């Protein structure tokens, strides 16, 4: 009776009721989500605590079993999930007054109110409005001073909150044995398993920039391609030597650049690549949509989709007093139940997110195999990307035209191309900077040796080497600007986002090349090969059961992170930025600001 | 009945028809291992033995010989060598409930792997460490009966499946059970070879007016040469004469 077959016995027992029990709590948030009423609120709690009050148990019996030298690394790594302390590890009062931070915080930041001076009875929140009338204008004074004052009844009474919520997210970091919560973020990217697989969480610190430099002389070319358009833009707003600043970006973070890319056309005489009005012509309902997004997924490779989805699930128009939130998402309840939430139109974009989301429920069927401790992908990041590898596919103009979109005569060419690419490069490598600051910055203040006061300051010049932005009003210490952001309160670590646009870049690479594709990879289309859907699948269905490094094996030779197919993709709008500013010169200068 | 306390028939002297269950769309899985199904209403064996109850949909393939599972090792084991058929059909609609089939139960402890044709129903706590299981379950305690989840929605492998095994056994007694025999039409007065209950010959059929008594089948004259017979189902008295022959 070695303790191995008493923690696989454990496991065992542990599972099936495990199952059951999700499966309801998901059926019942299901049913909320599409039955938005007071009765479904209340059985979350009679499901919620539940969940904890089968879960905390086996997590308080998941302490005694010696999780040392179980030989299956299987059985180990499915027992580690059960051992963890999480934040139980704190006093009573410590973790209650951690609860009553983050409730707090997050509350404020959603409830973001700025009045106008004029007519201070109608504030605007982060719900159209402000937001909408700012990023979508031309103009300085409204958008500036909108940018003020969210930063200012934000980050004002958040700056204290901010401080204190992470230092006790450190404090309990150091709880449960990690010097830092950054690397309690990292632990997703750490595996100590099978050799030649293994990776630590320092090193990804330094492998995220070292991909991330590689597109330094890229970004910024369109940058200087933007400020060329700023110069078109802005009548001596940013100087050519300077940047622009944070609420000219065209939104009050910059993350992207799709507010500003109608400003920075390169080419507005072809219209872009639009079929809606085929679709609408051609009388495309959601069913419809379903239908081609199923079969170009059977032709790519992967199995056809199952019955009972198509009928519990929600697909379209929730309409009447029977209301229902269709924000685009894949539910996996467990127990063999896939179901989609969101709202399918008649438009590219509709068919785009449900080949998104029904992306999802396929890669959630693959590992679905796998034991309830392991139905989940390798890292945060696969399953994102995976789930946007098919939209990226499903929006190439040969597949538009094979399912026919497009017309049968339809004809592209190098300007409708170079439009395409840029504008994808806009949001694609134009986030990449921003993401890869704001997680450098959150791992400093986790870490903590930035003092309190290098919070604002530093951070508003080192956004000046990376994203490119000066100072529009001064901030030294009455707010929190990069506090007062939606994944800085929420505790959500920040790197997926950048490793779901490398991860989906390798894989759409990798299957072009064993795709039996042709040209350009922007143009790359891997419908009718089934090759590359199975090889897709021998990816996915490994799920949890092996490392991330391992994993990354099949569809791409290389297990790390690399640039080249961020360079690949935008390889047309490289060589047309490099004769396109010429008569200005590339990268900013930090020292210029707006007043000064 | 439960998987591990599946139901056990014993059927005997009657007649049974296979090709009738045979030629039905309503049975999800129909296996058979011991011969053709069409060939099964020729041959016959002495009594019939069923294994019947409901299971997992996936479990299906676990009750076969030559395999091994938590079903086929724990609730109910059948041979390598097994002689028969098994018939499984969807019970979704009926066995799955609404609020939950937990009325079915499993077993997944057991000490030994069950043998073939053999039936455990045993309550007793598991044990998987050293620490002995004295009543109320402790560390190292394990149920061996766990429930069923089976709901409307659990997709096809969890949809719970009736199944039903049936082996056939010809000990040195006499057939009890055999499959239907079919009659032709009977004509007279014609030259043909006949097969009456098994009594071969030809010849010519004619009627006659001899008396049997009620419990004969047939007639020999001299030096034991069949004249008469009974037909099986008119019960009356046809004579018979050779096809005629010479030189
Ligand atoms: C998934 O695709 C396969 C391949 O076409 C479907 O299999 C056939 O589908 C057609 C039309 O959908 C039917 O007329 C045939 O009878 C199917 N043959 C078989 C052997 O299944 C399959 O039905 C599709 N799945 C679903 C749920 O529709
Ligand atoms: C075998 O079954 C047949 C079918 O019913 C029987 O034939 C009929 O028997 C009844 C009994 O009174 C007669 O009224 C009918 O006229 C018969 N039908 C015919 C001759 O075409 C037959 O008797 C049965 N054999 C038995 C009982 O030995
Ligand atoms: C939605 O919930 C309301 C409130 O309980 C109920 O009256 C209604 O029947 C529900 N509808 C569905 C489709 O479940």
């Amino acid at each position: 009776s070695t303790i191995e077959e008493q923690a696989k016995t454990f496991l065992d027992k542990f599972n099936h009721e495990a199952e059951d029990l999700f499966y309801q709590s998901s059926l019942a948030s299901w049913n909320y989500n599409t039955n938005i009423t007071e009765e479904n609120v209340q059985n979350m709690n009679n499901a919620g605590d539940k969940w904890s009050a089968f879960l905390k148990e086996q997590s308080t019996l998941a302490q005694m079993y010696p999780l040392q030298e179980i030989q299956n690394l299987t059985v180990k790594l499915q027992l580690q999930a059960l051992q963890q302390n999480g934040s139980s590890v704190l006093s009573e009062d410590k973790s209650k007054r951690l609860n009553t931070i983050l409730n707090t915080m997050s509350t404020i930041y959603s409830t973001g109110k700025v009045c106008n001076p004029d007519n201070p009875q109608e504030c605007l929140l982060l719900e159209p409005g402000l937001n909408e009338i700012m990023a979508n204008s031309l103009d300085y004074n409204e958008r500036l001073w909108a940018w003020e004052s969210w930063r200012s009844e934000v980050g004002k009474q958040l700056r204290p909150l901010y401080e204190e919520y992470v230092v006790l997210k450190n404090e309990m970091a150091r709880a449960n044995h990690y010097e830092d919560y950054g690397d309690y973020w990292r632990g997703d990217y750490e595996v100590n398993g099978v050799d030649g697989y293994d990776y630590s969480r320092g090193q990804l610190i330094e492998d995220v920039e070292h991909t991330f430099e590689e597109i330094k002389p890229l970004y910024e070319h369109l940058h200087a391609y933007v400020r060329a358009k700023l110069m078109n833009a802005y009548p001596s707003y940013i100087s050519p030597i300077g940047c622009l600043p944070a609420h000219l970006l065209g939104d009050m973070w910059g993350r992207f650049w799709t507010n500003l890319y109608s400003l920075t056309v390169p080419f507005g005489q072809k219209p872009n690549i639009d079929v809606t009005d085929a679709m609408v012509d051609q009388a495309w309902d959601a069913q419809r949509i379903f239908k081609e997004a199923e079969k170009f997924f059977v032709s790519v490779g992967l199995p056809n989709m199952t019955q009972g989805f198509w009928e519990n699930s929600m697909l379209t128009d929730p309409g009447n007093v029977q209301k229902a939130v269709c924000h685009p998402t894949a539910w996996d309840l467990g127990k063999g139940d896939f179901r989609i939430l969101m709202c399918t139109k008649v438009t590219m974009d509709d068919f785009l997110t449900a080949h998104h989301e029904m992306g999802h429920i396929q890669y959630d069927m693959a590992y679905a195999a796998q034991p309830f401790l392991l139905r989940n992908g390798a890292n945060e990041g696969f399953h994102e990307a995976v789930g946007e590898i098919m939209s990226l596919s499903a929006a190439t103009p040969k597949h538009l035209k094979s399912i026919g979109l497009l017309s049968p005569d339809f004809q592209e060419d190098n300007e409708t191309e170079i439009n395409f690419l840029l504008k994808q490069a806009l949001t694609i490598v134009g986030t990449l900077p921003f993401t890869y600051m704001l997680e450098k910055w959150r791992w400093m203040v986790f870490k903590g040796e930035i003092p309190k006061d290098q919070w604002m300051k530093k951070w508003w010049e080192m956004k000046r080497e990376i994203v490119g932005v000066v100072e529009p009003v001064p901030h030294d210490e009455t707010y929190c600007d990069p506090a007062s952001l939606f994944h800085v309160s929420n505790d959500y670590s920040f790197i997926r986002y950048y490793t779901r646009t490398l991860y989906q870049f390798q894989f759409q690479e990798a299957l072009c090349q064993a795709a039996k594709h042709e040209g350009p990879l922007h143009k790359c289309d891997i419908s009718n090969s089934t090759e590359a859907g199975q090889k897709l699948f021998n990816m996915l269905r490994l799920g949890k059961s092996e490392p991330w490094t391992l994993a990354l094996e099949n569809v791409v030779g290389a297990k790390n992170m690399n640039v080249r197919p961020l360079l690949n993709y935008f390889e047309p709008l490289f060589t047309w930025l490099k004769d396109q500013n010429k008569n200005s010169f590339v990268g900013w200068s930090t020292d210029w600001s707006p007043y000064a | 009945a439960s998987v591990y306390a599946w139901n056990r028939k014993r059927i005997s002297n009657c007649v049974a028809d296979y090709s009738v269950l045979y030629n039905s769309a309503s049975f999800s899985t129909f296996k058979c291992y011991g011969v053709s199904p069409t060939k099964l209403n020729d041959l016959c064996f002495t009594n019939v033995y069923a294994d019947s109850f409901v299971i997992r949909g996936d479990e299906v393939r676990q009750i076969a010989p030559g395999q091994t599972g938590k079903i086929a090792d724990y609730n109910y084991k059948l041979p390598d060598d097994f002689t028969g058929c098994v018939i499984a059909w969807n019970s979704n609609n009926l066995d799955s409930k609404v609020g939950g089939n937990y009325n079915y139960r499993y077993r997944l402890f057991r000490k030994s792997n069950l043998k073939p044709f053999e039936r455990d129903i045993s309550t007793e706590i598991y044990q998987a460490g050293s620490k002995p299981c004295n009543g109320v379950e402790g560390f190292n305690c394990y149920f061996p009966l766990q429930s069923y989840g089976f709901q409307p929605t659990n997709g096809v492998g969890y949809q719970p499946y009736r199944v039903v095994v049936l082996s056939f056994e010809l000990l040195h007694a006499p057939a009890t059970v055999c499959g239907p025999k079919k009659s032709t039409n009977l004509v007279k007065n014609k030259c043909v070879n006949f097969n009456f209950n098994g009594l071969t010959g030809t010849g010519v059929l004619t009627e006659s007016n001899k008396k049997f008594l009620p419990f004969q089948q047939f007639g020999r004259d001299i030096a034991d040469t069949t004249d008469a017979v009974r037909d099986p189902q008119t019960l009356e008295i046809l004579d018979i004469t050779p096809c005629s022959f010479g030189g």
